[PDB]
């Protein structure tokens, strides 16, 4: 696999229309948001996820585009499946002994699924596959402005087994984010890539999944989700000649002359990027 | 702490060649860890006088040197820092004009068992040893220089 | 008591303003399954300046829901409500740690008082 | 050990005393002293001949038994069992 | 029989009305050794009367009373148990042997238990979590029996506070009202999430109990949260637990900034005693 | 290898944005903080063992430049392979009795791996290999303001073995920092470096790895972690000219007026470096 | 009172194929989060006289007190530094007040905005009494 031979880095913007982009686990079902100033949040792994779903509707299940974590699976099975694939015995918690052979059941892993090549997993279980780092990482995404989550009350006029007044028979609950334009940082890294065999034919469908990660996420709660820009810098050298803090200062998130009352749209915010360092080059086409 | 003594070296052969002198302290069997356990906040009040010795001078008078201690006490001076017995535990000593303060153990009779009371560097630094009985927290030793306790 | 009307606080005083709003709808509106306190008590002590000013327009509402009924305890809670925002002379963009520490005090310490019977 | 410098001489014991930590003695049929050193190490002496000790490796204490008289076994048989569950 | 004499001296009466044979006027003596590579050393020494050393002993464990945890425990902790819940990983080794001789010491002496008591258990605390690898049944607690027993017995002892032997609703003392509001805050998280793999026992004790201002309200919030999917979910009357959190904040007017070691102290004994309160108040 | 002739102090600031910097293993894998004072903090170890990441990602296992302290390696194995090139017979516990002999062994050791030529490192393993000092040390890293961890909650759509839990999905849960600028303090003893080696080149790989030490280490809980400032001040003779604390005070950190409410860029902080005494410069460069 | 804090750590290799049969240890590592402490010393002429330990002895020492620290720096001592250093020359070839009452004019207590535990020397105010007529006073830090 001809892993990639320069360092990227991307930030992508996307906004949520009445829409729950993320919810809390532990909290409800409220919309994450930062304790401290109110600005939303989404969690990396939401958008990994969204980036396998693409994934795995455009490939279908192709040869070396499966997905590991897939959905309700049994991940175990899967790592037997490589040690069979290998010729070795898993039967031990621990790696085989034999560098080579826990050398080879890993690179089989990488080679055969698509996300493990690319975010990386940890598959030490009673059936023991190693770790791999991941040459593509993304931080949370936060909101450039404050939101103010919203809980819309919705009746239901059925009933599951049985009412008590058998009148407000059923009451629901519904989060939604009137508006949030929210901001993911990434970092690709070469080294990662030649130890997993990240080529470029993945980085083009990653890209490609970044730019319609939404357009087949739709949902009853979800809202109306988009991306709107996606910058990409890419470096002239596999180890990179640029602060990552440096290339993301670049891009620039402002009102401009919409400041009256919230922001309801995009319309409402204005993106700028300045020009790179000497040995960086941006393309924003995406 | 450490294990042994510096040993003697003869000067004239320091420089016969150049000898680097040391003592590692962290070298193997060097390093002597000894636990130590001693007291704390401690307080006494000490009883003594004097005496001439052969070689006391013609003019030598114990008065005189009683005056110079006395005081030396009321000033603070001191020849060194005393210490509770280690150097490491300096001694705060001052002189008792007045009468000497109640003690904790004002009610008790304690027997503490034999402990040393002085070494006769005389006979070969022979240690001599006295029945310490606690009275009244006060402690009364024989005489180290009397005939009877010596051998 | 407890509870101290002269703390004169910013945090002590939104916690009381949050107390005697979620006691206000609780009373206009019984047998609700969420009250105000388990929906925009993460909102309000994040950025109180944003959401505070739509959690009065519901007190409001609710209030109103109750005053038409002859038995008008509403007005009360109207009164508290103009007492507290008296002290302020304007809400806070954020609050610290110890600051919404003291707004969970005060908001506790006023929802006492107002279940004495 | 020092009783390889010195071997079956006497001058083993001046040695041994000088340097050993607390000395023991066995009265039982054939007189035993025993100079214990650090290290675990055990010197023991009867007249001229003497037998040298390692107190962590059995074999060690399983030739002292040897070396020693038969009366005498039989009263370190206790002292023998204690060394010997050194492991 | 041992049982009978240890609850007689605990009370303050004599060993002798138990059992007459004691002559309490002869003296024992109690010595201890601690070795090190091939020479060993003396580390306490006591001469005191049966009597005298025997009603310290009991003075000792009157000091040490708490309400016991679970039924199992020893109403008499033993030495060993109190010194081995200080040590690193909950195994003999590790204890420092200082710890030790300031124990079977200060035992048997009726001093002042050794200044560095309290922090170590403290740290014990701080850095003690739920264990459920160990394979016993009960997800083990941060705050044991045997620590809060040490920690009461220090702060009775050093420091000449008072503390009961089980809850008092009426302490209205800052420090004991801050470990009660802890766990109760405990109770409703894992009431609202049951089999948690963690609560905020293994992380947020120690942080609340030095330093409660900067901490208890992600605490309180996050409480709000349990309750309010408490009050969804059956046990819709949660109503209880907030109830409780109104009573014990009410006798609180700020949150301390920083709170001292022993009030720190006071602090787990609050916590281990409402804790016990509410295992099966419902 | 000539080894420097100057002491040298520097002052780091890094800083993390919806990241962990360090797990605490006590506290589950909350960031370590200070529990009286609610500062977080960064192990020594945790940044020494960046920049032997950094280190060995730059230099590739080169020549006079491996690093001991490796992933998997047994340490052991690597004593043997000292003494082999040695040319000595190892006994168990103790060192060549020749102390020439356990000085060749450890200038070995220390002049083929870069790490121990550096933190130093301690070999007195069941086989000896001696000790070594090194000669850069680094203290604790303590945020400038009290951190405010939080917890996020997060869940899988996956189960690792056979189970019938889900009937909700697996759970999890991430711990970071919503932001915290550290402050790094660390040494650099000529005297040591004259023992172990520790060159003028090594000193400009230490600058470049401390520079670019968190370019290269992102992950799924790390976030975006930078290093914003590195001053270094440099002494004239082999023993310094100015107590340290004196010099580490000329860094003074402090939020800037035009900032209100919770820390979440570095643009809310203002650094400024005073005057150095007349035997030291400050390299204010970096 | 100090409170010394216990932090874990790990180890990414093990020492020994024994233990490699996961591949990993979990030490530990005490810390003083801070702590100012005193340290008395006393200096007897008359001893020196017996020694030969003369002034430019004196000047050394002065300088080893204040740089002790500045050469110690190591994994686990972290950052210490000296802070002050008090001098007490007496005039007379032996003293001329009590010690103990000399070091109780070196008076360390905590500055007024300072509350809740110690974290820098900022929070520590120092005074130094007036000595007595007999000795002098220097102030080397």
């Amino acid at each position: 696999m001809t892993a990639i031979a320069n360092r990227y880095e991307f930030v992508l913007l996307f906004d949520v229309e009445n829409g729950n982009p993320n919810g809390d686990p532990d909290a409800g079902n409220m919309p994450r948001i930062d304790p401290e100033t109110g600005h939303g949040l989404v969690t990396d792994v939401c958008l990994k996820r969204k980036i396998r779903n693409h994934v795995a509707l455009t490939k279908e299940g192709a040869e070396r585009f499966n997905i590991y974590i897939q959905e309700k699976a049994i991940l175990n099975e899967t790592h037997e499946r490589a040690y069979t694939a290998c010729d070795l015995k898993p039967e031990p918690k621990k790696l085989p002994k034999k560098v080579e052979d826990a050398k080879r059941v890993t690179d089989w892993m990488c080679t055969n699924f698509y996300d493990i090549r690319t975010f990386g997993a940890v598959m030490t279980t009673e059936v023991n596959c190693g770790q791999v780092r991941g040459p593509v990482q993304m931080a949370f995404a936060r909101s450039v402005e404050p939101v103010v989550p919203q809980e819309v009350s919705i009746t239901r006029m059925a009933v599951t087994t049985k009412a008590e007044a058998e009148d407000n028979r059923t009451m629901g609950r519904k989060h939604i984010v009137p508006y949030g334009l929210y901001v993911a940082h990434g970092f690709i890294s070469a080294p990662l890539a030649e130890k997993t065999g990240f080529s470029d034919e993945d980085l083009t469908l990653f890209w490609d999944a970044l730019v319609n990660m939404f357009e087949h996420d739709r949902s009853a709660a979800r809202g109306l989700m988009s991306s709107r820009k996606l910058i990409v810098f890419k470096h002239q050298n596999r180890l990179g000649n640029a602060p990552a803090h440096k290339l993301f200062d670049l891009v620039k998130v402002s009102r401009a002359e919409g400041s009256s009352g919230p922001a309801r749209s995009f319309a409402d915010y204005a993106v700028t990027v300045g020009q790179a360092p000497e040995g960086v080059e941006v393309k924003e086409m995406l | 702490e450490v294990s042994s003594k510096i040993p003697k070296p003869n000067p004239a052969t320091a420089m016969r060649d150049r000898k680097p002198l040391y003592f590692l302290v962290d070298d193997g069997s060097n390093r002597q860890q000894r636990a130590a356990t001693l007291l704390r906040n401690v307080d006494y009040v000490i009883e003594a006088h004097f005496e001439l010795t052969d070689k006391a001078g013609a003019e030598d008078n114990a008065g005189k040197h009683l005056d110079i201690f006395r005081r030396r006490a009321r000033a603070g001076q001191s020849f060194q820092q005393p210490c509770l017995g280690c150097r490491e535990f300096p001694a705060s000593f001052e002189l008792l004009e007045g009468d000497v303060p109640l003690s904790c153990y004002a009610g008790e009779k304690r027997d503490l068992g034999y402990m040393l009371l002085d070494i006769d560097f005389e006979r070969d630094m022979t240690p001599l040893f006295f029945k310490a009985v606690m009275e009244d927290g006060v402690i009364t030793p024989p005489s180290r220089t009397s005939p009877e306790v010596r051998a | 008591v407890s509870l101290d009307p002269a703390r004169t606080d910013r945090p002590y005083l939104l916690g009381r303003l949050f107390a005697v709003l979620e006691k206000a709808q609780e009373d206009a509106v019984p047998g609700a399954n969420a009250t105000i306190k388990d929906r925009y008590l993460a909102s309000a002590s994040a950025n109180p300046g944003q959401v505070f000013h739509m959690l009065l327009k519901n007190a409001s509402n609710h209030t109103a829901k109750l005053r038409k009924d002859p038995e008008r305890k509403a007005i009360h809670y109207e009164i508290m409500m103009q007492e507290i925002i008296d002290n302020i002379s304007d809400f806070p963009v954020t609050m610290s740690s110890d600051e919404q520490g003291l707004f969970m005090i005060g908001y506790y310490h006023q929802r006492k008082a107002l279940f004495t019977k | 050990m020092i009783a390889q410098q010195h071997k079956d001489t006497v001058a083993a014991c001046e040695a041994a005393e000088a340097i050993a930590i607390a000395k023991d003695q066995v009265w039982d049929g054939e007189g035993y002293t025993k100079y214990t050193f650090d290290d675990n190490s055990v010197l023991i002496q009867s007249g001229t001949t003497q037998y040298a000790m390692d107190a962590d490796d059995a074999d060690s204490i399983k030739g002292y038994a040897d070396w020693l008289d038969d009366e005498a076994r039989s009263a370190e048989a206790s002292e023998i069992e204690r060394l010997l569950e050194s492991v | 029989r041992m049982h009978d004499l240890l609850v007689a001296i605990r009370s303050g009466k004599r060993a002798t009305d138990i059992m007459p044979d004691m002559d309490e006027s002869v003296r024992f003596h109690v010595l201890g050794l601690s070795p090190n590579a091939a020479r060993l050393s003396v580390r306490f020494w006591e001469v005191d009367t049966v009597g005298h050393m025997l009603d310290k002993v009991g003075r000792h464990y009157r000091e040490l009373e708490i309400i016991p945890q679970f039924n199992n425990e020893q109403e008499f902790p033993s030495l060993s148990t109190l010194l081995r819940q200080t040590a690193v990983l909950n195994k003999t080794e590790n204890i420092s042997p200082v710890l030790a001789g300031g124990l079977f010491r200060a035992m048997l002496t009726g001093g002042p238990y050794p200044q560095s008591l309290l922090p170590a258990v403290l740290g014990r605390i701080r850095a003690e979590h739920a264990r459920p690898e160990d394979k016993s049944r009960y997800r083990l607690e941060v705050v044991t029996y045997y620590r809060a027993a040490l920690i009461k017995a220090y702060l009775i002892r050093n420091r000449k506070l008072e503390v009961p032997v089980s809850l008092d609703p009426a302490r209205t003392d800052r420090p004991y009202l801050l470990g009660r509001l802890f766990a109760v805050l405990e109770k409703a998280q894992e009431d609202a999430v049951p089999g948690a793999n963690a609560t905020i026992k293994d992380r947020y004790l120690a942080s609340a109990s030095a330093n409660p201002g900067q901490v208890f309200h992600m605490l309180l919030k996050n409480a709000s949260n349990h309750t309010a999917k408490l009050r969804k979910d059956p046990e819709r009357k949660a109503i209880h637990y907030e109830i409780m959190m109104q009573e014990i904040i009410d006798n609180i007017s700020d949150f301390p900034v920083t709170m001292s070691s022993d009030e720190q102290g006071l602090f787990m004994i609050g916590y281990y005693h409402q804790r016990k309160a509410l295992f099966t108040k419902k």
